[PDB]
RNA sequence: AAGCGGAGAGGUA
DNA sequence: GCGCATGCTGCTCATCAAAGCTGACGGCGACTGCCG
DNA sequence: CGGCAGTCGCCGTGTACCTCTCCATGAGCAGCATGCGC
């Protein structure tokens, strides 16, 4: 069985749809932490359900001594599922350090599950 | 100016490299584009 | 009200005779989307900016 | 990848935009990816073909108008069960009459999607038939639904490259004498615009 | 054998 | 007396930031919605 | 369609000389140095 298949099937069974929100670059856990404690503080769990920054363990080189350092896949780029409200959608616009929604033209879009599993599937 | 270019065209082709969906690359033109026009002339677009 | 105080003008008159707007939320409303471009005017935030 | 020139583009007057008469707002959105535009269409293919789309059209619009028909009797069924259920009885008719009146609301709404349906598919195609170079196209559900379903027969793009195929299938001699020709008989502000 | 750019303030004819 | 752990401290690196700000004025042209 | 009037943006606004002061931060990431326990 192909685990990419498990984790396809996993997410489709999951509730919600996943949106790409821009970052300032070395803040994503940060925003990330600011997103989970807005959301608790409000009580809007029942739209925005997770928050998940990928990495990957790349060998960085000290000199010819390699060590899997974490770098980010998507720098700037943090991957949230909730189900698009004005509640929500003012929420997270709002929240302090996050830019906006990326989407095509002005509307916010939700990525296909494909490429989520492309960036979550263990790797480093 | 010009590091500004330099780092937003390296941060892009290695975007472009790890076959990223499509949105996110288009974010990093447009910023690119930015940084040129930025480069070239500086406030006639914008904030300087 | 505002013929009731304000009721001794005729440029009131003329400016209230071309408003169409008689109301409170709508005015909120109106103001919250001209003030603030590019967001969702809800009436608690266009009562609260 | 391709970026434009500041100068040709955001001086006044657009040097650009007096090239492919475009005004500086399309220019604007096109650029910094925010609409999209279609570089270049063929007439030939959709001249020869357009019965067999109006065809696919009309079918896809008979499907769609005898399921709507199918929920429409199983909705008059239930509302004509619940009739003969409890509204034939006169203690509980004055009841039942909210049942019957909400069994008629949702014939309408099943109406209402259909008619949507039926406009979004005649939009779709009134859409087609009108496609001109140098077009934009701003919402993405529109663009993406052309892209899938009528992807031959023409091509679209978003940025500077796309500025750059429009500038690649431009030719400088037929529009120059089309200017002349209007400069030649003809009078008003379109005089000041083809100067 | 070795360096010399920007910002602000006050003056003279 | 030696090993382990915790707190000043040197070194190092990033550009997408926005809440602050508010006392110039004439000439000339594109242009843009807006009325008719 | 046809005008149309306002509105917004960009351009320009004298010459030569003298003296003084100041010029990015915050937070992270090792690198020890000292105290405590066995
Ligand atoms: N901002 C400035 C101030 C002064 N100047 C120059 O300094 C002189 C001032 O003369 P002045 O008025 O001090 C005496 P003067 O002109 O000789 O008239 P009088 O003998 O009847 O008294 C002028 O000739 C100017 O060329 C300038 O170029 N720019």
């Amino acid at each position: 069985v192909d685990p990419a298949a498990a984790l396809k099937a996993e997410l489709r069974s999951k509730p919600g749809d996943w949106y790409v929100v821009h970052s300032y670059a070395g803040y994503e856990n940060k925003v990330k932490a600011n997103l989970e404690t807005r959301v608790q503080n409000l009580d809007v769990g029942d739209y925005i359900f997770q928050v998940e920054v990928p990495t990957e363990e790349v060998t960085e080189i000290k000199n010819g001594q390699r060590k899997q350092v974490n770098r980010k896949v998507l720098p700037g780029y943090i991957l949230v599922r909730m189900d698009l409200t004005d509640d929500s959608w003012a929420a997270v616009r709002n929240t302090p350090g996050v830019t906006g929604f990326v989407g095509a033209t002005s509307r916010p879009s939700a990525l296909a599950l494909d490429d989520v599993v492309k960036f979550l599937l263990p790797r480093g | 100016l010009y590091r500004r270019v330099i780092n937003r065209n390296n941060r892009l082709k290695r975007l472009i490299d790890l076959g990223a969906p499509e949105i996110i690359v288009n974010n990093e033109k447009r910023m690119l584009q930015e940084s040129v026009d930025a480069l070239f002339d500086n406030g006639r677009r914008g904030r300087p | 009200q505002i013929v009731e105080r304000f009721g001794f003008s005729e440029i009131m008159r003329s400016t209230l005779e071309k408003d169409n707007t008689v109301g409170t939320d709508e005015a909120l409303l109106d103001i919250y989307r001209k003030l603030r471009p590019g967001e969702p005017p809800t009436k608690e935030s266009a009562q609260t900016l | 990848a391709p970026v434009t020139h500041i100068w040709y583009f955001k001086g006044v007057p657009s040097r650009l935009g007096y090239l492919l008469d475009l005004a500086p707002k399309d220019l604007e959105k096109i650029i910094y990816f925010a609409a999209y535009v279609i570089t270049s269409v063929d007439e030939e293919m959709r001249h020869n073909e357009l019965s067999t789309l109006e065809a696919e059209m009309a079918v896809e619009r008979k499907a769609v108008e005898d399921q709507r028909d199918g929920e429409l009797e199983a909705r008059a069924q239930k509302l004509e069960a619940d009739l003969a259920e409890l509204e034939a009885e006169g203690a509980k008719a004055d009841a039942r009459r909210k049942v019957r009146d909400g069994g008629e609301r949702e014939m309408r709404q099943i109406r209402d999607r259909a008619q949507r349906e039926l406009d979004r598919l005649e939009d779709i195609w009134s859409t087609f038939t009108k496609l001109a170079p140098k077009q934009l196209i701003v919402d993405e559900n529109l663009y993406r639904e052309l892209v899938d379903r009528y992807g031959e027969y023409f091509t679209g793009a978003m940025g500077a490259e796309s500025i750059q195929k429009l500038i690649e299938n431009f030719d400088i001699d037929a529009e120059a004498e089309s200017l002349r020709d209007v400069i030649r008989n003809g009078k008003g502000q379109k005089k000041l615009r083809a100067l």
